[PDB]
RNA sequence: AAGGCGGCCCCCUGGACGAAGACUGACGCUCAGGUGCGAAAGCGUGGGGAGCAAACAGGAUUAGAUACCCUGGUAGUCCACGCCGUAAACGAUGUCGACUUGGAGGUUGUGCCCUUGAGGCGUGGCUUCCGGAGCUAACGCGUUAAGUCGACCGCCUGGGGAGUACGGCCGCAAGGUUAAAACUCAAAUGAAUUGACGGGGGCCCGCACAAGCGGUGGAGCAUGUGGUUUAAUUCGAUGCAA
RNA sequence: CUGCAUGGCUGUCGUCAGCUCGUGUUGUGAAAUGUUGGGUUAAGUCCCGCAACGAGCGCAACCCUUAUCCUUUGUUGCCAG
RNA sequence: CGUCGUAGUCCGGAUUGGAGUCUGCAACUCGACUCCAUGAAGUCGGAAUCGCUAGUAAUCGUGGAUCAGAAUGCCACGGUG
RNA sequence: CGCGGGGUGGAGCAGCCUGGUAGCUCGUCGGGCUCAUAACCCGAAGAUCGUCGGUUCAAAUCCGGCCCCCGCAACCA
């Protein structure tokens, strides 16, 4: 998520863009995911569970 | 003592703390301030407000060179990712570019165990 | 052990000793802070109750690390 | 200086459990603290004739090497009795 | 307020100036339902502040209130065993209430001879943005800017 | 096949599936004993060693804290060649074959259609979620059966004792495999039900928290209780609910 | 004396939203459904949905009081002309 | 309206001395109240903790039951709010 | 006459060469958490810093005596 402010665009709008670029890019989610070791069995467990919830 | 007018704000925002460093394009350190060393400890150290005064204190130990434009390099997930950037812009700074540079391994090193608190 | 440094110091004037032991005399806290800054060192209040309070110019982090190192090593 | 740290020896703390934390209590003393034993009887102002002074006395007697005790107190205050233990004093 | 949201009682305006705002003020200064004696102290303080400080009684009030008004604050919160401090942007109506409330409280915690003189000197101090009440706004911001990361 | 297998490229190699037709001619299914494979940890020799981390040390927490948290950190985790042969090694469901209504998807072949659109109509392999009859103690399973049948194998016979002892075989070791009895109990167990409970989970309420205003905890006195005292300080009320 | 033999009375979760029955249906059975769901209510309140259809206790209503008014009655209450 | 002018005070009233009132056969142990004198602690209370969502909280008086006499408790009443 | 290290609150310490209201632990008494207790948490009590003379602005910490405890020492058949 690289951003370049355009002319006569307020610092705020550019910022809001930037934060949404990272929301889009999944940075913090990604960093959260890797802060700590997850066992393979555990991430397979996570994967099934979300497949399941993704039925409405 | 010297002149730059064109810089880059590298902000390291970890969960426990947020270090702000101002630099030229070359990557040479012009000035720095941290939250933990601006009168904030533990529970207060890890706040956006502490990161803000860090950005403020840093803009005072750099305007000796009279920077006038800069880019921002946001690293890490903590507070002061964003609030630090704000303080810079209000301190009298034109923001050219914003970039997240938080490192992402392509799954390399095994991280520490989960904390069972 | 712990000393207050730099802006934590409240004394209006202090007697200043530099990193090499040179007695710089009585200086305003402001001037003492300037001298420390130009040398990229810290202004450390080593004698809070002296008259006037005594400050030494030194690298506080390096000093503190060595002190803790010393204590730890001598006990293990 | 010499700090006060503490250990406890409850009833049902025998050899097993006990001298493991006589090891813990060495540790306290051996930091150079004055290690205060607190008994905590299932009991009263005279709980025991057993609970306390087996334990306490054998804690002294085992630790006697490194530590000695200030007093063998045997005056309980409440439902609990402090035996006070210190570094063994250099004369 | 688990389920039932509500409106708010829309108190009568100040009898003398016809200001709802000053009605929020006399009430906040009021104690033991002594309305009669509460507005007496607010006016004499406004009269003391008005007479000998450039007049414009309502405006004088605002100059002082403008200064203790807080733009942001923190709301305590307990997540994963942790008491995090989340800085919240606070709404205009309450902004006045905190502003008024800290001015009143700083006035009673004062050395002067009566509440009216105290109130007057608190407003004056606030008008020049100094004293306890302004300082209450600043701690709120120092505390807020610190936890800027978690907004 | 199971264990398990994930950056990209090449080389060597196993299996599966489809289309068409030719060939062999029941050459098939199952399998005690036997043989081979078989996560992780562990073992032996020699390499390798960033990160992680049993052990261990130090800092904290705590009544204690040989833990949970923090700062370090050895074996190990990695490679080669050997060993070990065990897991909730699980679908807790042996293998093979035949038969029995349906709906929505995923994946992967293949025949047809102005290919005239990212399609239209068929036909195989695997797979996910529902569900019909039937089955089932119920939960649930339901053409990938736990339905309807047949062929062959393995295994069970109340709980504890015990996957223990003894013997045999196996292993450098740790240990594995086969596998009892005395003794003791009238239970142990499965699924589901109504409550109660939760610092297991979800949803939701109450001045429960949050937002506020005023208090109690300090002081003096009133008052009740405990305790202590007394000849007696009469009996009762004692967590929220004295 | 025993509230650890009792009647009567009372606290309490808590004015919390619960507790049940007949017939029907499901399960070999204990039992289930109804009263598993989606909304919304102070509420098992109500509405849709529903192998259940209905019903009873509790919720609510009927009771006291308070807020506006009308008729009746004016003494010891009242005093507009 | 006047006074006190931030003080251990013209704040606070505990405690004690002296002298009295009334109830009641009887106020030593132990009643309530009055007059004079006395003028403690207390300058807003650590850890912790309670009540209250509106005519409520807070604050101000008023009455009753029990009762010869003995309310800061209890039950009830309205004022400001 | 003979060495060591210490004397601070009920017990044990820190504050030391770096001389300006003595703070930190266990106990003590309360409060909080719990249905309750243990445990834990918020707190208050608690002192000539051994005792004196020196010495100083003010010395806990500054020196030396009196004195006490321990240390090993000395009685180690």
């Amino acid at each position: 998520p690289v951003i370049k402010v355009r002319e006569n665009e307020p610092f705020d709008v550019a910022l809001r863009r930037f934060k949404r670029s990272c929301e889009k890019a999944g940075v913090l989610a990604e960093v959260r995911r890797r802060e700590f070791y997850e066992k393979p069995t555990t991430e397979r467990k996570r994967a099934k569970a979300s497949a399941v919830k993704r039925h409405a | 003592r010297k002149q730059v007018s064109d810089g880059v704000a590298h902000i390291h925002a970890s969960f426990n703390n947020t270090i702000v460093t101002i630099t030229d394009r070359q990557g040479n350190a012009l000035g720095w301030a941290t939250a933990g060393g601006s009168g904030f400890r533990g529970s207060r150290k890890s706040t956006p407000f502490a990161a803000q005064v860090a950005a403020e204190r840093c803009a005072d130990a750099v305007k000796e060179y009279g920077i006038k434009n800069l880019e921002v390099m946001v690293k890490g997930p903590g507070p002061g990712r964003e609030s630090t950037i704000r303080a810079l812009n209000a301190a009298g700074f034109r923001i050219t570019n914003i970039t997240d540079v938080t490192p992402i391994p392509h799954n390399g090193c095994r991280p520490p165990k989960k904390r069972r608190v | 052990k712990d000393f207050i440094i730099n802006e934590q110091i409240r004394a209006r004037e202090v007697r200043l000793i530099d990193q090499n032991g040179d007695q710089l005399g009585i200086k305003s806290k402001q001037e003492a802070l300037e001298i420390a800054a130009r040398r990229n060192l810290d202004l450390v209040l080593v004698a809070p109750n002296a008259k006037p309070p005594v400050c030494r110019i030194m690298d506080y982090g390096k000093f503190r690390f060595e002190q803790q190192k010393k204590e730890k090593e001598a006990r293990k | 200086v010499i700090q006060v740290k503490e250990i406890k020896f409850r009833p049902g703390t025998d050899e097993g459990d006990y001298q493991v934390k006589l090891r813990s209590l060495i540790r306290f003393l051996e930091e150079g603290d004055k290690a205060k034993i607190t008994l905590r009887f299932r009991g009263r102002e005279m709980a025991h004739q057993q609970i306390g002074m087996e334990v306490l006395n054998r804690v002294k007697d085992d630790l006697q090497e490194l530590a000695v005790v200030e007093s063998f107190p045997t005056k309980i205050e409440g439902r609990q009795m402090i035996m006070v233990l210190a570094p063994k004093k250099k004369q | 307020p688990r389920r039932r949201v509500i409106g708010q009682r829309k108190i009568l305006p100040d009898p003398k100036f016809g200001s709802e705002l000053l009605a929020k003020f006399v009430n906040i200064l009021m104690v033991d339902g002594k309305k009669s004696t509460a507005e007496s102290i607010v006016y004499s303080a406004l009269e003391t502040l008005a007479q000998r400080s450039g007049k414009s009684e309502l405006e004088a009030f605002e100059v002082a209130l403008e200064n203790v008004r807080p733009t942001v604050e923190v709301k305590s919160r307990r997540v994963g065993g942790s008491t995090y401090q989340v800085p919240v942007e606070v709404r205009p109506v309450r902004r006045n209430a905190l502003a008024m409330r800290w001015i009143v409280e700083a006035a009673r915690k004062r050395g002067d001879k009566s509440m009216a003189l105290r109130l007057a000197n608190e407003l004056s101090d606030a008008a020049e943005n100094k004293g306890t009440a302004v300082k209450k706004r600043e701690d709120v911001h120092r505390m807020a800017e610190a936890n800027k990361a978690f907004a």
